[PDB]
């Protein structure tokens, strides 16, 4: 019927053109228009719902080319993509179930093929019309800031999460820029992007202490990306690292060079020194130094001593990693491992057997670090004796084999994943509630006297790039600024608050 | 008069809370209906946004940065060319943070100008010096990315500046760094959407007379992704020239290089979808080669899967394209593509996979073909049904789901030897939802299109399955498996034919396996809609051997 | 028996004029601020943290944020103060 009707209307055009006056077009054409569209409205409807279900993109095009006509027409077809496209979104977050809670790619890509699919559909069908592209973009943001996995996780900082770590597992060790693209279009639709941020920070940090990137021009393109999508201070905040770490190379030169006018050491040695402000690190746990290592220990800190007065070097021993070659066993096997395997590796250098409590005395590592690693190297089939007890007894398993000789075994342990993963959620809030605070005693600096919800109001204008606000946050905000003598309560004129010097 | 003096008194108030609530002042009075006829003011608040641009706060310079935006529209014409001036010269410095914060606002700057035209000559006339200058790169690819987003918008004011943007940009498709490469191909892409004639083909001759030589591998690459840019963004234009560029491809194709063959492919593959018309002498060419490295493997007997990924999509891009090829078609390119759907790499055989798909959507004399096709297509997915990943297993259903619905009764001799594949992805702890509710959907669409008898003694074995997934916790297998159980109720004991089936053992299990989805008043609407459904073909069907139910129902 | 090979290691650097205590108020940087500790607990003693600054230069939080509110420069070094961590 749809082919029928612009036939029909295409041969009446041709009939009043030829053969009839010029004042009968305009309506002659409302008439028919009218009454060969207008009256079946509410089967077009149905029909659009029903070619929605099954992809016919020729259709859609047609409907959409006949209903144009009609005045005020379009709105219902918009309103039932948005639905369309909003359950479609749903019902395809849904069905990976629970492995979308910890595999960032599934996710991504479930989002992605929705968001393509309908992009296309919109473009090719709809004449990239604005109201179809803001149905679209509503839907978008409605289904990716809430779906089946953030229930789980009773949070919506679980897709920004996700994202930032199938950024960092695309970047670690030419359709790379596509893909990138397409994350950095998902990112425009999240609400929480601090929460990104915080995580891409981490991710990048641990990248560039442990030296595994795929490239640096990948890390450059996605620089510029957030150049062009997030302000100017976080992407300032990142080259500090860049720099520092420039700085570090540097310095290993100098280092190097400065080595040969002396007596060489054993072992080949490498450091990255960074600042304690710049980095998401945290100061490293009780630990006394491998009887191997002081040498290199003194050396550089005389170096860096010599070369810089006032500074102090705090060592990190949770992310330095080495090389263990050992001899006696079946073949000459080399193993890389990090500063604490090490360590209790070399504690039974010639003994065979100890108790961890005795391990525990000798390495100076606390109680559920060592226990982790132990288990960790128990798992390796490298040593040999599930509870552990401070009398348990741990002896060497001699005659060891692998099919390789470079074996790893610096594997990560479970929960230092969720503990991080909880720990920087918690400082996210905190760092929420600071910036709230910052933005309220600003706006009070410029304005002495202003009201309850202008207050609010500008909050939520300063704050929105970045997160939308509680209003109860903001509350709690103005009631611990006025305790700090900030701002205090006009007499009379309730809620009305003033700055105070 | 005194509000704007009042904010640039603030502006410069030693304390950052100020000057960024200045600023956001200042920039939301300039975004109202506020207007400065006086031109005093103009200049002052121009030079305290351009010197906010070096602030030792964070805050403050991105608040200026975004106010650099709305002030080129509500500001005279002459003070834009001293604020682009004193970006451009500021790109140039050596301090790095002035030179990517004026890289933003520039960029920002060129955002807000109208779809202007001595601004984008004198941003032009700097940015040819700046890509010009090969001593140092990080000026070269702010200034390449830059160019690119000029030429993108605004491209056809410029025309008069066209052969000076062609002749800075060619020297630099062959600097030792590859990002200045990538970021030339795309500003020649889009100098070539909007550009003259004589433009065009400088620069087509110029590429070929470069591919014609081959001075060094590497350049070689860059040049056949730039052809293949070039095609891919502009189409019609580049039509003319294949006849020479096809032969230079097909001679670089036989190079015993993994990365050349690859682009080589690419290119080929955007030959044939972006020009249709002046690609038909070349399709045999292409699809020779397509075949030729489809079974590329060295290493192997039964990074080499590029270039079959690149063989099988260019397959792919051809089928899809070319109805009047069906016939060849289905006389060499099916045969290759049923061979190797037993391909080792799981990419590589999804998407041989898809271009077969694609070969049969544009199937619906090509039929009879098909069908002397079929027992290769079953041979070779009763072996891929069996492995171990769902992906592949996903692509055999779709797959089966697509040939039955070109072909109504396809699968007639066959149903002894897929059933069993069915049955055995239905019950698997490691299948995940999707691969279930394909599964259903392939045995629902098999079921719909066959004759009740073929599939009488295979029912023993096909109820349990389906009756263990009706109670699937998840509701969307549940609808899948109420719909495919409507259908195994027609199949069991039809009605408008002649059935010596015994469906008596088979009544009591999807009764009750129905009434219970039936009455949940909790369940999903679909599947209480599917419930209604079933129950009624049921009672329609088999109503007779049901027992004192029927009331209640 | 095990021979080392090659090592990596890592460390921070931070200004030591300081002997790891607060300028503005002589207490541990890992205790409590003397109106702090001096006080009631409240909403006030739960966020006591430690604020660095773009200079490397570490206060308490609340130290540094009463000294801000007259002057807007860094005790240690006289260059203005901009907060970047927490
Ligand atoms: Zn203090
Ligand atoms: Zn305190
Ligand atoms: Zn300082």
């Amino acid at each position: 019927y749809m082919k029928k009707a612009e036939a029909r209307l295409l041969e009446e055009q041709r009939r009043v053109q030829v053969y009839l006056h010029e004042s009968t077009q305009d309506e002659l054409a409302r008439k028919c228009e009218q009454v060969l569209i207008e009256k079946h409205l509410e089967i077009f409807h149905t029909e659009f719902q029903n070619l929605l279900d099954a992809d016919k993109n020729e259709d859609l095009g047609r409907m959409y080319n006949l209903v144009s006509r009609i005045q005020d027409g379009l709105g219902e077809l918009k309103k039932l993509l948005e639905t369309h496209i909003h359950n479609q979104g749903l019902a395809a977050i849904e069905k990976c179930g629970e492995a979308a809670l910890n595999d960032p790619k599934m996710y991504v890509q479930t989002v992605l093929d929705v968001h393509k699919k309908y992009n296309a559909l919109v473009m090719s069908a709809f004449n990239n019309d604005a109201g179809f592209v803001a149905a679209l973009d509503k839907a978008c943001g409605r289904f990716i800031n809430n779906n089946a996995v953030t229930k789980m996780a009773q949070s919506s900082s679980k897709s920004p999460e996700l994202l930032a770590r199938y950024c960092d597992s695309l970047l670690k060790k030419a359709e790379l820029e596509d893909t990138l693209n397409q994350v950095m279009v998902v990112f425009k639709y999240i609400e929480d992007k601090d929460v990104f941020q915080k995580f891409y920070a981490k991710m990048l940090a641990k990248r560039l202490v442990h030296q595994n990137s795929a490239s640096d021009d990948a890390e450059a393109s996605m620089i510029s990306k957030l150049k062009q999508a997030c302000g100017f201070e976080y992407t300032s905040k990142l080259q500090r690292m860049f720099q520092d770490i420039g700085v570090s190379k540097d310095l290993n030169e100098q280092f190097k060079k400065h080595l040969t006018n002396s007596e060489p050491l054993d072992l080949d040695f490498s450091i990255q020194v960074l600042s304690s402000g710049s980095w998401p690190f945290q100061q490293s746990c009780t630990f006394a130094l491998p009887s191997e290592l002081e040498r290199s220990y003194q050396r550089f800190t005389a170096f860096y001593a010599s070369r810089h007065s006032g500074r102090k070097l705090t060592w990190l021993y949770q992310l330095s990693k080495g090389e263990l070659v050992t001899n006696c066993f079946k073949n000459r096997y080399t193993l890389q491992a990090s500063t604490f395997q090490m360590a209790i590796l070399l504690q039974y250098n010639t003994e065979d057997a100890y108790t961890v409590q005795q391990l525990t005395d000798s390495t100076q590592i606390k109680m559920d670090i060592l226990a982790q690693v132990l288990q960790i190297l128990l798992k390796s089939k490298l040593l040999v004796l599930v509870e552990l007890k401070p009398d348990t007894l741990i002896k060497l398993y001699l005659g060891y084999k692998n099919k390789k000789l470079r074996v790893n075994i610096n594997v990560p342990m479970k929960t230092e994943q969720k503990q991080e993963q909880e720990t920087t959620h918690k400082n996210i809030e905190e760092d929420r509630k600071l910036l709230i605070q910052a933005a309220i005693v600003r706006i009070m600096k410029m304005r002495k006297v202003l009201k309850h919800q202008q207050l609010l109001g500008e909050v939520l204008t300063q704050l929105s790039s970045r997160f939308k606000p509680r209003v109860p946050v903001i509350k709690k905000c103005i009631d611990i600024l006025i305790e700090k003598e900030y701002l205090e309560r006009v007499d009379g004129e309730k809620d009305t608050y003033s700055y105070l010097a | 008069s005194y509000h704007i003096s009042n904010l640039l008194e603030k502006m410069t108030s030693s304390d950052k809370d100020f000057r960024f609530m200045a600023t956001n002042d200042l920039m939301t009075e300039l975004q109202k209906d506020s207007i400065k006829l006086d031109d005093d003011s103009e200049r002052k608040v121009v030079k305290m946004i351009l010197k906010l641009l070096e602030d030792k706060n964070g805050e403050v310079q991105n608040l200026a940065v975004k106010c650099l935006g709305p002030l080129v529209s509500k500001v005279k014409e002459y003070q834009v060319e001293t604020i682009v001036d004193t970006l451009c010269t500021n790109m140039l410095s050596d301090k790095e943070q002035l030179r990517d914060i004026s890289s933003i606002g520039l960029k920002t700057v060129i955002g807000e100008l109208p779809p202007a035209a001595n601004v984008c000559k004198k941003i032009t006339g700097r940015l040819t010096s700046a890509i010009a200058k090969q001593e140092d790169v990080s000026v070269q690819l702010e200034a390449l990315d830059i160019m690119a987003d000029m030429l993108s918008r605004q491209g056809g004011l410029l025309v008069n500046f066209h052969p000076s943007i062609l002749t800075c940009l060619l020297p630099q498709l062959t600097s030792p760094r590859l990002a200045v490469r990538k970021r030339t191909i795309i500003a020649l892409g889009h100098l070539v959407m909007s550009c003259g004639n004589i433009v065009f083909v400088d620069l087509i001759e110029h590429l070929l007379s470069e591919l014609s030589k081959n001075d060094s591998m590497s350049t070689t690459r860059t040049y056949i992704q730039c052809i293949a840019a070039i095609s891919r963004q502009a189409g019609h234009r580049i039509g003319e020239y294949l006849e020479k560029i096809i032969p230079l491809v097909v001679k670089f194709c036989n190079v015993d290089d993994d990365e050349l063959r690859e682009y080589c492919i690419q290119a080929f593959e955007s030959f044939v979808r972006r020009c249709p018309k002046e690609v038909y002498p070349h399709v045999s060419t292409i699809i020779n080669i397509c075949l030729k490295y489809l079974t590329y493997d060295p290493n192997y007997n039964y990074m080499s899967w590029k270039v079959r990924r690149a063989a099988a999509k260019c397959l792919d891009a051809v089928v899809s394209t070319r109805h009047e090829m069906l016939p060849e078609f289905y006389k060499t390119v099916s045969p290759a593509l049923i061979s190797r759907f037993k391909e080792r790499e799981e990419n590589v055989k999804a998407d041989v996979f898809h271009a077969y798909l694609s070969l049969l959507k544009q199937t619906r004399t090509p039929l009879t073909m098909l069908q002397s096709q079929v027992p290769n297509i079953v041979k070779a997915l009763h072996k891929q049904m069996k492995e171990k990943s769902v992906k592949t297993r996903q692509c055999c259903f779709n797959m089966l789901t697509e040939l039955v619905n070109v072909l109504p009764g396809a699968l007639t001799q066959h149903i002894p030897v897929l059933v069993p594949g069915i049955i055995f992805s239905l019950n698997d702890k490691s299948s995940s939802s999707n691969l279930k509710i394909d599964a259903l959907s392939c045995l629902y669409v098999i079921l719909c299109n066959h004759s009740p008898q073929v599939f009488h003694p295979h029912v023993q074995a096909l109820v349990p399955p389906v009756v263990a997934c009706v109670g699937d916790p998840f509701y969307k297998i549940t609808s899948e498996a109420l719909l495919v159980t409507q259908q195994l109720v027609k199949v069991i004991r039809p009605l408008d034919q002649p059935s010596s089936f015994d469906a008596t053992p088979y009544i009591k299990d999807l009764f009750t396996c129905t009434i219970k989805r039936l009455k949940a008043a909790d369940i999903d609407q679909e599947v209480k809609e599917r419930a209604i459904s079933c129950m009624g073909q049921i009672i329609c069907n088999l109503g007779d051997n049901l027992g004192s139910d029927l009331p209640n129902t | 028996r095990f021979e080392v090979k090659k090592w990596n290691a890592v460390a921070l650097w931070a200004w030591d004029i300081v002997v790891d205590n607060c300028a503005i108020c002589r207490n541990h940087i890992m205790d409590l601020c003397i109106e702090c500790q001096a006080n009631q607990a409240s909403a006030t003693s739960e966020e006591c943290t430690v604020a660095w600054g773009v200079c490397n230069h570490a206060f308490h939080f609340h130290c540094i944020s009463r000294w801000l509110k007259t002057r807007q420069v860094c005790p240690l070094d006289n260059r203005e103060w901009e907060f970047q961590k927490y």
